[PDB]
């Protein structure tokens, strides 16, 4: 006969899990869109240098 | 109970990938291949035995041989994680690919690998006690799954034939295509996917795509979340022989509830709900909204019409928290709705079956954990009309006799694309008299 | 992805080229049907 | 009533409103009535600052 | 596709009152005050039904 | 790099306790 | 989600565009070395109108500078917030018209169109869902006009469903720069009637009168007039870029300001505007808005309304007001001067207020209203027009690049015709 | 016992920032979307402590619905709820009738679809917009005409903002709103007009606001919304459904435009010296100097009225107070209605919100009336419509999005019918 509340606090929780991760994922690609960029304003005063 | 799984081609064995995934994420067996534990509520013990053959002593090896031409991905999956799972033989590699050509895929390669491949399945099946049947994921888009995977079915038809073959296959979508003679290579297939398989399932990538942008609300979806997906369907629809529940279907349900004639074999899937996280904790979950939701056409897995079709008979399987009363109730609402209509041939429509056990998440994917879940395999003459659509393209491109060449040079005769169009146009006849 | 560059070359104007035309007025073809009837007449 | 039905046909506060005939007549709740006015009179002085 | 360890699982009947008993049943009986009724006495009187 | 867990019957050889 | 993409064309067009980027990139707090710096939140999520994220927080303008001859946009790329343009969005010639419209229509726009349209069509395509494009030119040099009215008439060919902005500056005989002025004017006015959707008539002349008058400066360079002319741009887009109580897209005015689809040359005004040491004995009301608003004394065009009917108008507003007083003004201004609006349209103002006004202000307002007057301003062009071409001055270098002078027939009747519907209208 | 409310553009979702607020007020739901059966009829208990609304936002241009997206009320709305698309109908007709809702239409009708699935006990629509743009009245004819064929008879409650007469924000609204009225007659139920200049006046004279913003307006005909479906949601003495209106109110098919009505909308600090009771209040709904829509009634005679009571209210004194209206002879009613008259009591008190600037009051009056002054407004119209159709203005805008002339003709002589119409019944 169904499920019990006690279950269905556990599946609402493990979603609110969920959701916390995908936030946590989210701030992981900013970070790495920020590394992305840094290496690569590196790489332009390496280009920049060699110009002059 | 058991059942094997053979995979062929890239999209075959990529799905097969994020399905033995989900499965051993399903049983609690790790990469290694052991069991480390007997807990296992789930439906029973000798759950497993279905898709995982216990070996030696703690240690599970599937049921399944993935092929291919080329030795890329085989040897990507052989390097990955699940090393120590699969059997090193199990994984079959050629030398070069059949590259997206029907002929080089059935006449050239097809007869150096396909003996093989077969004399491996012979001493799998011995292996297997009480087998159920065979199921086989492809891409008739390709060269591989198109060729040698006619190729291998013609073969397991002459050696079994009376054995269940469900075919999960990937048609080309209207509009999205990764490849330009796909069509010759479909309606090549076709040929055998008519009278070989038994029950023949289509999955299109557009219909996915849009499915990733609407409901999961990804805005940049990769293969690997249409994998997931198709993986998720294939375990729910196999959760009834795997778990036990109220009310259970095997193999042989689909062949006696779903074809009502020996050629009218070609299934529209679908599945509900496919929720994210945040539209999990917002939307309230019941039986009534996804059964409502697996019948709406924005959550289905191929790209058609159903209200320009009538359906001839469906399958619901329920996955998690169901009893049979909501479940009827929804049919019933269902059958009384006007939106769809049923053809009179057929006056009670539905076959419903139960599992008691909910459906699994994967981390790392993007559905939520939810109460139950719906699977929903229909048929009807959106099929068709999927066909004819098809048919033009290929028309289109065969009055000016282009690529062919390709073929004719790989051992393939200018006539076989003649009783391939021909055998498609008796095929729109039959299901545009079927549907009155 | 534009035309080749020879044919972007000009083209002259004329008194009335761009100014759109009104057809005549006329009944349409599809009228509106009504649903709700009349209200009823005042002597009977 | 005819729709829906929370409250009690004899409910105890209910009717010691009804029934007392002034309160009926004429009824206020001067707390809430200074607290409004001196709202009111906070927004104009608020206006008038932002405007200062 | 790294090594992911599944969410461990429930007991399918956990969350369920047990049938050990407080000496009581669950199902809640009439409460009711103490009353002498007309004549012969201690009589009772539900309250709540 | 992590050691399996192998059947007792190949774990256990040759190994034979003697009193 | 809606787009705006700015074209400008020649010297006047490419000086009015750095200022009037100027001032959107603080309008939306960014520096003019291209990051953000502002505070609200309220600036970010509506640059996507005129920006477009490159890499790490850097926000390039979505522009296409266009001229000749690269002395304007030196003076362009040496100030401060010029180095924000990409240099891949820089069309320049070798040669010049040297105002010379058959110059800029016939010889050079034949090898500098292909491509000035593969970059504006790569700057439209890079969005999403065009909402229009704007120009910026003049009605009186060679590579502003000749060019700019090319280039329009290739994108209105290729473009026909999306709006269309030109500001563009007319020229007086009091301010009179090119002596082929005329002969310019009514060849571009002559294109301008079939393919821009709506044209707001600048001229410096007005400007003039009201960094005079008005802002009491002393020495008005055209900096400030180039402010003036940008704050009028801001103001007409701000609705798309800032949420408002009743929002008014660019169409929405169109359609709103246009009855007939000839009559789109519209006057325009700016409050509030006042000096610096009268700014302490006004107050902040929408009475003192829309008394300076409606003053023909802060048109910036050369047609006094109160000579003609106005047909329609719009106002713009900016700033937390109230919208009861802002209609109420617009029915008494309605309702006093009752002689000089069109009978045969009731309520001829359309209006719309937004919640964010310009940084410093309290609040602001814009003005478009679409009058007859503006017949003023065409007939006194015209008649130079014809005075010249009795006699056929400075016809060989028009005649030289191949125009004929059926051209210039066909430029004059377009011009009469126009004003004698202006004149039925009237 | 459910009804789910459509806003139907710009104007329509500013009402429903407020009427929203409102309700979540009321029963006491905190803005993220959980209390710390009353409720059920406008919102649905999902998962576990969360209550999501039954409405559909629906609009072109997305500015002011992204801003629902990131105000306050996030996490109260269901994502998918808000249909927006991408661009603006702008005030055209033809745009929104035929250009962008094409492609919309589809998707609102098959969310509004499972919004009713998900009902049980529907009892009818309500529909919120403004006839003078392009969306409220373009796309919101569609949406009705299609929600007919779909459902039929169910009741549509539409809550029209039409434009005032002398005060107007536009141009093309007479357009509009003939274009739209051939429509809203044959397919809303109940339709009640709202002009904007009348709430003007009520919040310059009653509220004493001097610079009343749209959010008074708003608050206000949120108040109206609240008081007219409190029947539904707090249990009354003498309740009256949805279905009460169609049956009472509407004496002929073609003649459903109600003028409302509210009392007391008093300030603060008037009300201290005002004995505010209920003969007096049912007096202050029936001056002009009251009513929501800019018409005089002393020109027309009453057909029906109903009266919707809230707070402290017994049947005794409504009786009291009705049978002196019917004496009084300053208005009439027209002779064919015997009983003209149709009252309704609830026990809940009106609210008040934080930042509102009605008073904590104890009781008040929501009338809905219907007269012949509406057609007095609709040959106000009229004219100023064949005004600027006699030059053919601005008809160049709906041609080229792909109409006709035969559409202007045609609601021009069904409005003229419909004049007709009402000076027989007012006879
Ligand atoms: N759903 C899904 N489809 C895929 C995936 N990978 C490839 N496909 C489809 O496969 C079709 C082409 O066949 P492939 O599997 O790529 O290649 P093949 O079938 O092995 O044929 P060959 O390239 O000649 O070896 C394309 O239309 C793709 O859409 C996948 O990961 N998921
Ligand atoms: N009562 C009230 N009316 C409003 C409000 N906002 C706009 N309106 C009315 O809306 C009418 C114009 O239509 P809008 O709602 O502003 O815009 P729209 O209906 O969506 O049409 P489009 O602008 O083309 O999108 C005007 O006549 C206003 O009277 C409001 O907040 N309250
Ligand atoms: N408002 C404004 N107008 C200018 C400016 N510079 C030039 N103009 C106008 O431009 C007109 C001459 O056009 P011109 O710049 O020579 O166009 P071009 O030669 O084709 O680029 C004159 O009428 C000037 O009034 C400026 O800085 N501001
Ligand atoms: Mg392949
Ligand atoms: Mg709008």
């Amino acid at each position: 006969k169904g499920m019990t509340e006690t279950e269905k606090q556990a599946i609402l929780d493990a979603q609110l899990a969920q959701m916390e991760e995908k936030k946590a994922r989210r701030a992981q690609e900013q970070l790495e869109n920020m590394m992305y960029a840094r290496t690569q304003h590196d790489i332009q005063r390496a280009l920049q240098e060699q110009a002059q | 109970r058991e059942v094997i799984s053979i995979h062929i081609g890239q999209a075959g064995i990529q799905v097969g990938n994020a399905c033995w995934e989900l499965y051993c994420l399903e049983h609690g067996i790790q990469p290694d291949g052991q069991m480390p534990s007997d807990k296992t509520i789930g439906g029973g013990d000798d759950a497993f035995n279905t898709f995982f053959s216990e070996t030696g002593a703690g240690k599970h090896v599937p049921r399944c041989i993935f092929l291919d031409l080329e030795p890329t991905v085989v040897d990507e999956v052989r390097t990955g994680t699940y090393r120590q799972l699969f059997h090193p033989e199990q994984l079959i590699s050629g030398k070069e690919d059949a590259a997206n050509n029907f002929a080089r895929g059935h006449y050239t390669i097809g007869k150096e690998i396909v003996d093989l491949a077969l004399d491996r399945i012979r001493k799998l099946a011995d292996n297997c006690t009480g087998l159920q049947g065979f199921l086989v994921f492809n891409a008739v888009g390709g060269g591989t799954g198109s060729g040698l995977g006619s190729l291998l079915l013609e073969r397991l038809s002459v050696d079994y034939g009376k054995k269940s073959k469900l075919g999960f296959t990937v048609y080309p979508s209207p509009q999205v295509s990764t490849a330009v003679v796909e069509p010759y290579n479909s309606v090549l297939s076709t040929h055998s996917l008519l009278e070989h398989t038994d029950v023949a399932v289509m999955l299109d990538n557009e219909a996915i795509y849009d499915i990733c942008r609407r409901s999961l609300d990804i805005e940049r979806p990769t293969y690997t979340n249409l994998n997931r997906l198709i993986a998720q369907v294939i375990s729910s629809l196999t959760a009834s022989l795997r778990f036990d529940g109220a009310l259970n279907v095997d193999i042989t349900e689909f062949q006696t509830n779903l074809v009502p004639y020996p050629r009218i074999h070609f299934m529209l899937s679908s599945y509900a709900p496919i929720i994210s996280a945040e539209k999990a904790y917002h939307e309230q979950l019941s039986v009534a909204e996804i059964t409502n939701a697996a019948f709406e056409p924005a959550s289905m897995m191929v790209k058609c019409d159903p209200r320009h079709g009538k359906y001839m008979a469906c399958c619901l399987m329920y996955r998690g928290d169901v009893v049979p009363k909501d479940v009827n109730a929804s049919v019933a609402t269902i059958k009384t709705k006007r939106t769809i209509q049923f053809v009179d041939w057929c006056p009670t429509g539905f076959k419903c079956g139960i599992n008691y056990q909910p459906p699994t998440v994967v981390p790392g994917g993007d559905l939520a954990k939810v109460q139950r879940a719906v699977c929903m395999i229909s048929n009807s003459t959106a099929i068709g009309e999927i066909f004819s659509r098809l048919d033009h393209k290929f028309d289109l491109m065969y009055a000016k006799r282009a690529f062919v060449h390709w073929y004719v040079g790989e051992g393939m005769e200018e006539g076989e694309f003649s009783e391939a169009r021909e055998d498609l146009a008796a095929l729109e006849k039959d299901f545009e008299e079927v549907g009155a | 992805m534009g035309r080749p560059d020879g044919a972007n070359g000009p083209a002259f104007l004329h008194a009335h080229e761009k100014e759109p035309k009104l057809p005549s007025p006329g009944p349409p073809s599809n009228p509106k049907q009504k649903i709700r009837p009349p209200v009823p007449a005042k002597e009977e | 009533g005819r729709l829906v039905a929370q409250v009690p046909n004899e409910d105890p506060e209910r009717l010691k409103r009804v029934l007392d005939a002034k309160w009926r007549t004429i009824g206020v709740d001067k707390e809430t009535l200074e607290l409004q006015a001196q709202e009111k009179k906070d927004r104009e002085q608020a206006e008038k600052d932002r405007d200062e | 596709y790294p090594a992911k360890e599944a969410d461990p699982q429930l007991p399918p009947l956990t969350g369920v009152r047990s049938r050990e008993g407080l000496e009581l049943p669950l199902p809640r009986r009439s409460l009711g005050v103490e009353f002498v009724h007309k004549g012969v006495s201690d009589r009772y009187f539900v309250l709540i039904p | 790099d992590t050691a399996t867990k192998l059947p007792q019957w190949v774990e256990n050889d040759r190994k034979v306790l003697r009193f | 989600m809606r787009e705006i993409v700015h074209i400008q064309g020649g010297q006047c067009g490419n000086q009015i565009g750095a200022k009037f980027w100027e001032v959107v990139s603080d309008e939306h707090g960014i520096d003019p070395t291209g990051t953000y710096h502002g505070d609200s939140d309220l600036q970010l999520e509506r640059i996507n109108v005129y920006f477009n994220e490159a890499t790490g927080g850097r926000y390039v303008p979505r522009a296409i500078l266009m001229d000749l001859e690269p002395g304007t946009m030196d003076s362009v790329r040496s100030g401060p917030y010029g180095q924000i343009f990409r240099p891949d969005n820089f069309v320049f010639g070798q040669t010049g018209a040297g105002n010379n419209w058959a110059k800029g229509h016939y010889t050079e726009g034949a090898e500098l169109i292909d491509s000035v349209l593969d970059v504006v069509r790569k700057e439209a395509e890079s969005c999403d869902c065009l909402q229009g494009f704007q120009v910026c030119h003049s009605l009186g040099g060679g590579t502003g006009s000749g060019m700019g009215t090319l280039l329009i008439s290739k994108i209105r060919e290729e473009y026909p469903d999306r709006m269309m902005l030109t500001f563009s500056v007319v020229p007086s005989p009091k301010v009179s720069d090119t002596v082929v002025e005329p002969y310019n004017a009514t060849l571009s006015v002559h294109q301008l009637v079939e393919n821009a959707d709506e044209c707001m008539v600048l001229d410096n002349e007005a400007l003039y009168d009201i960094c005079f008058r008005t802002l009491k400066l002393t020495t008005p360079t055209f900096g400030d007039l180039n402010h003036l002319i940008s704050a009028v741009m801001s103001g007409i887009t701000c609705c798309l870029r800032f949420p408002g109580q009743l929002n008014a897209d660019l169409r929405k005015l169109a359609v709103n300001l246009i009855p007939f689809p000839r009559l789109h040359f519209f006057m325009v005004g700016f409050t509030p505007l006042t000096s610096r040491g009268s700014q302490q004995y006004r107050a902040l009301t929408v009475p003192e808005l829309t008394q300076q608003m409606w003053d023909a004394k802060n048109m910036m065009c050369a047609a006094d309304p109160r000579h003609g009917r106005y047909l329609t108008a719009s106002a713009l507003f900016r700033g937390r007001m109230s919208t009861k007083e802002v209609d109420e003004q617009m029915l008494n201004v309605q309702n006093k001067n009752s002689s000089y609006f069109v009978e045969w349209i009731p309520n001829n103002v359309k209006s719309s207020v937004c919640d964010i006004p310009p940084k410093g202000l309290k609040m602001s307002a814009t003005f478009i209203g679409n009058s007859t007057a503006i017949q003023e301003m065409f007939k006194r062009v015209s008649e130079q027009f014809t005075a010249m071409f009795r006699r056929k001055a400075f016809l060989h270098w028009y005649t030289g690049e191949g125009m004929d002078e059926m051209e210039f027939t066909e430029a004059e009747s377009n011009m009469n015709d126009l004003v004698s519907e202006y004149q039925q209208y009237q």
